[PDB]
C-alpha cells in the first residue's frame, strides 16, 4: 500500500512539475526554434 | 485567378484578392515578416 501510494503521489508530482514549469520541455522547443531560425534565415537571405 | 501583373512598374505573378488590411492613406504597399511583397494599392481605384 505504501509503494502504491508513493507511486501515485510521484505521478501527480510529474503532472504538476510539467504543468507549472514552462522550461521542462525546452529541448524540444529548442529543436523547433532552431528549425524555424534556419528557415527564416534562408528566406530572409533572398532580400540581399 | 493566378495572373501576371504590372502595378506601377512592380512586376510579378500571383492571385489577387480583396484585402482586409488597414492601410493609411499614405501607405501604398504591404510586406510580411520576410520582406516579400504581399499587398498593393491599385493605381486607378486605390483598392488594396
Ligand atoms: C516510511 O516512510 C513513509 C513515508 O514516505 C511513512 O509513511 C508515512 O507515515 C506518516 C506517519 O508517520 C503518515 O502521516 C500521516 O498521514 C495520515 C493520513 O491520513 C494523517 O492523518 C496523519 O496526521 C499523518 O499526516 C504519512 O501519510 C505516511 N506516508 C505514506 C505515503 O504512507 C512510513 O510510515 C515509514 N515507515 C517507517 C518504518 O519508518
Amino acid at each position: 500500500k505504501l509503494i502504491a501510494n508513493q507511486f501515485n503521489s510521484a505521478i501527480g508530482k510529474i503532472q504538476d512539475s510539467l504543468f507549472s514549469t514552462p522550461s521542462a520541455l525546452g529541448k524540444l522547443q529548442d529543436v523547433v526554434n532552431h528549425n524555424a531560425q534556419a528557415l527564416n534565415t534562408l528566406v530572409k537571405q533572398l532580400s540581399s | 485567378k493566378c495572373v501576371n501583373f504590372n502595378f506601377n512598374g512592380l512586376t510579378g505573378t500571383g492571385v489577387l484578392t480583396k484585402s482586409n488590411k488597414k492601410f493609411l492613406p499614405f501607405q501604398q504597399f504591404g510586406r510580411d515578416i520576410v520582406d516579400t511583397t504581399d499587398a498593393v494599392r491599385d493605381p486607378q481605384t486605390l483598392e488594396i
